[PDB]
RNA sequence: GUGGGAGAGGGUGGUGGAAUUCCCGGAGUAGCGGUGAAAUGCGCAGAUACCGGGAGGAACGCCGAUGGCGAAGGCAGCCACCUGGUCCACCCGUGACGCUGAGGCGCGAAAGCGUGGGGAGCAAACCGGAUUAGAUACCCGGGUAGUCCACGCCCUAAACGAUGCGCGCUAGGUCUCUGGGUCUCCUGGGGGCCGAAGCUAACGCGUUAAGCGCGCCGCCUGGGGAGUACGGCCGCAAGGC
């Protein structure tokens, strides 16, 4: 699964500053860890729907963020995404 | 790395060679499949509710071990290839519920 | 002829019939009997009274083999289940232990039509 | 129905988790092999829960019974 | 975010015992079965009843609930792995990032279709026995597709709470599942029952609204004709929209 230690690791990584676990950056990070493992598991489990449905909902609570990023700070979102490698 | 309960159950007719080996044997399995033994209870021969293989009683073990995930069942099934081994059943560790506590 | 002595007895009891098994203690049949072992024919095979003459006519050839004391085990629900035990025990055969081993699933096979609205 | 006494209100204190224990968990079993009612085992729906898996694994390591003839009928 | 919890939520591999059928062996013999009553059927090539051994398929008794989980369809032996959702406590971080949602996309019980496996029990069709005025049926004896697995289709339903989703506001009582707390009680999330105000044609609903409100979507406009015709889109077909 996703133990503390790697959690962790995405986090100070994302972080804006020390202590910063939920801004927007850190968000968007930890989302993109959970739904690339779970694409991952969906890679196998073809069968797994509702796995599947949870995907779905990260993937689209992601795009809501990213967006809200792209509205306030294009460049952050710019950062942020080039880090990561999302879209395309 | 997690922690687990292997259970196992074997011929009570084996004397003391061939249960030596048998646990050899097991202790060599785990060992190559990375199991790290921490506690061993060997519980012996008891009566069973029902026949298992023909036989009345069983040969009990139980070992407490760490090791990796991703190679448990592997490990099981590997305790299951040996003739004179009854029963293996693997199970993920759990703290005690008292009830009257 | 044997001379057993001492064995099992089974009654095997549904809603069309009762056939009762005498056996020795290793499980194998000395005699039976059943409702149409007697003159019983038709649905009366599963008479309460065709359950008492088949124990008793079942445990009379098996004291033609020197039996002296059963140990009863029952199987299904049906009438003269409980006239089958009955018989037995004033048949002259001392009965010891009386057992239901009535057969039962695990949820296993899907029952017909009639048995059905369970499994 | 469950007329006489008290399955857990008389016994000590035991861990429900533990299937290696028969003695313990004998008493939670009728005349069959049956796994007894809550209003019998006098147990909660948590407890009655666990104690029905730990139960289960007993039987298929061998120690419990599945089923059981009735006697004296 | 950190810490703690319950769960038939889902996918893969393994594995357990009961019962049914079949095969082999033992012992045993005149029937078994089945119904309202019977008959077809099975049995002297030895059945039924009993014991021992073996093979295989499918379904998981008790626990089990007036219980739980899921968006819905729906989910129940046990074990491990993989994985979705959710609740609570702390008040820590971001700072309106929210709600709804035409199209699109995905999921979608049963039956049904395609390819290949499988096939114990059950069983449309069918073949028989009986019942009846007749019996194309209800009852009984057989029995193929199917029911099972993998992959790919179909897209329906009394797919039901016959009740779109979200938020706020409006007495209580009582049972229950699951958290936390100063643990007789308080506080939160689920599931039921009786009921303030109020609503309703009535039945009833009533902090799990069908009450008072706001936002957005879908839908209705007498019955038959008719979910038919025509057209279009979808489907291998059945057929669907
Ligand atoms: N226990 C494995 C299970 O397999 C399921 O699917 C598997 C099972 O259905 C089945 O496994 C074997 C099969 O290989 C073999 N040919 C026959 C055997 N009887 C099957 O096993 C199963 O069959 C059916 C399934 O409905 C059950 O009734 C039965 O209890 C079970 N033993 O075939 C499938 C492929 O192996 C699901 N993946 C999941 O429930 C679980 O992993
Ligand atoms: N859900 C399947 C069952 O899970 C049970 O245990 C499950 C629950 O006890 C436990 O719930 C934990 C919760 O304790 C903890 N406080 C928070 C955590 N997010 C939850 O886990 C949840 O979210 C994660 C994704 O983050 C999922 O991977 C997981 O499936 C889900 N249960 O997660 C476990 C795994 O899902 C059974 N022990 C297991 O045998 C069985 O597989
Ligand atoms: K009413
Ligand atoms: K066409
Ligand atoms: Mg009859
Ligand atoms: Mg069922
Ligand atoms: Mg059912
Ligand atoms: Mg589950
Ligand atoms: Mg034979
Ligand atoms: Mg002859
Ligand atoms: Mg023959
Ligand atoms: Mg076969
Ligand atoms: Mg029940
Ligand atoms: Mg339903
Ligand atoms: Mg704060
Ligand atoms: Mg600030
Ligand atoms: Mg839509
Ligand atoms: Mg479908
Ligand atoms: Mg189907
Ligand atoms: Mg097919
Ligand atoms: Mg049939
Ligand atoms: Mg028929
Ligand atoms: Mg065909
Ligand atoms: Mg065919
Ligand atoms: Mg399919
Ligand atoms: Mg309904
Ligand atoms: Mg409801
Ligand atoms: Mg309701
Ligand atoms: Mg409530
Ligand atoms: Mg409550
Ligand atoms: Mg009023
Ligand atoms: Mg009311
Ligand atoms: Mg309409
Ligand atoms: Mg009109
Ligand atoms: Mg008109
Ligand atoms: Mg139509």
């Amino acid at each position: 699964p996703i133990t503390k230690e790697e959690k962790q690791k995405v986090i100070q990584e994302f972080a804006r500053f020390p202590g910063d676990t939920g801004s927007t950056e850190v968000q968007v990070a930890l989302l993109t860890l959970r739904i690339n493992r779970l694409s991952e598991h969906l890679k196998v489990h073809k069968k797994d729907h509702h796995s599947h449905r949870g995907l779905l909902m990260m993937v689209g609570q992601r795009r809501r963020l990213l967006r809200y990023l792209q509205r306030e700070d294009p460049e952050r979102y710019r950062a942020l995404i080039e880090k990561l490698g999302i879209r395309g | 790395m997690r922690r687990y309960e292997v259970n196992i159950v074997l011929n009570p007719n084996l004397d003391q060679s061939q249960l030596a080996l048998e646990k050899e044997i097991i202790q060599r399995a785990l060992e190559n499949y990375g199991a790290r033994v921490e506690k061993v209870e060997e519980l012996g021969l008891r009566r069973l509710a029902y026949p298992i293989a023909k036989d009345p009683q069983g040969y009990f073990l139980w070992y407490q071990v760490e090791m990796p995930e991703d190679r448990v069942n592997d490990l099981a099934r590997e305790l299951r290839i040996r003739d004179n081994v009854r029963r293996v059943m693997v199970v993920k560790s759990q703290e005690p519920f008292l009830a009257n506590a | 002829k044997r001379q057993v002595a001492s064995g099992r007895a089974y009654i095997h009891a549904s809603y069309n019939n009762t056939i009762v098994t005498i056996t020795d203690p290793d499980g194998n049949p000395i005699t039976w009997s059943s409702g149409g072992v007697i003159g019983y024919k038709g649905s009366r095979k599963g008479t309460p009274y065709a359950a008492q003459l088949a124990a008793l006519d079942a445990a009379k050839k098996a004291m033609a083999y020197g039996m002296q004391s059963v140990d009863v085990i029952v199987r299904g629900t049906g009438a003269g289940r409980e006239q089958a035990i009955r018989a037995l025990q004033a048949s002259g055969l001392q009965v010891k232990s009386i057992v239901d081993d009535t057969p039962v699933p695990h949820n296993g096979c899907r029952p017909k039509k009639k048995f059905r609205k369970a499994s | 129905p469950s007329r006489k006494a008290k399955v857990k209100a008389t016994l000590g204190e035991f861990d429900l988790r533990d299937y290696r224990n028969v003695e313990v968990l004998k008493r939670f079993l009728s005349e069959t092999g049956k796994i007894l009612p809550r209003r019998r085992t006098g147990l909660s729906a948590k407890e009655q829960r666990i104690l029905a898996k730990t139960i289960k694994r007993a039987r298929i390591l061998g120690l419990l019974p599945f089923t059981e003839k009735l006697v004296r009928k």
